[PDB]
DNA sequence: CACCACAACCGATTTT
DNA sequence: GAAAATCGGTTGTGGT
């Protein structure tokens, strides 16, 4: 099963209605932009916001996911599970 | 899988979050429309249940905007 | 229209 | 796992 590039695909999707900062926390925690995890401290450098303000935004988005208007990716090692398992969890 | 039968399935989150900043008047409609769609949902009963027994911090859920469901929660 | 000046307000953000 | 304290952008009013 290779179905995991059309599960980018459609996370790629999803991700593209958050807000911008909304969807650059997300890229940074998970390193969905290169391969790199980040802690949330560099994320609050990126964003000049302490970490507990990052920690508020992540919840925000993670609500955003798992609501019913948006969330067609429960259809179920690497970081694109690692994001899913995240929301579901 | 109760989630499937959602009235907001397709339309996404514009309606049920706010975006950075949003206050006064603006607020409030978005929540009433949204809460709108709520009332006609066949899966409010579950929605609603589901967002206090896992305490969704955000967005409206089950036809309870966020702050209603912090009031329902506390103690 | 612009600008300004504030005060109240309350969401965003910081601090416990 | 937060909750409370404080900051600061916005809104409305009223001026030049
Ligand atoms: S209750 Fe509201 S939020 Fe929950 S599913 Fe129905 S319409 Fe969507
Ligand atoms: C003044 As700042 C954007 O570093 O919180």
């Amino acid at each position: 099963a290779v179905s995991f590039t059309l599960l980018q695909d459609q996370l790629q999707s999803v991700l593209d209605t958050l807000s911008e900062r909304e969807a650059g926390v997300v890229r940074l925690r998970f390193g969905l932009t290169d391969g790199q995890p980040r802690t949330l401290d560099e994320i609050g450098q990126v964003y000049g916001v302490t970490r507990e303000r990052i920690r508020q935004i992540e919840s925000k988005t993670m609500s955003k996911l798992r609501h019913p208007s948006r969330s067609q990716v429960l259809r179920d090692g690497t970081p694109e599970e690692r994001l899913l398992r995240a929301i579901f969890g | 899988n109760w989630q499937l039968q959602g009235l907001c399935r397709g339309m996404d989150s514009s309606m049920f979050f706010h975006p950075d900043g949003e206050r006064g008047r603006a607020r409030t409609q978005r929540e009433q429309r949204a809460k709108e769609m709520c009332r006609r949902c066949p899966v409010i009963e579950a929605c609603r249940s589901h967002a206090l027994e896992v305490g969704e911090p955000y967005g409206v859920w089950g036809g309870l905007s966020e702050s209603e469901r912090d009031l329902l929660l506390k103690g």
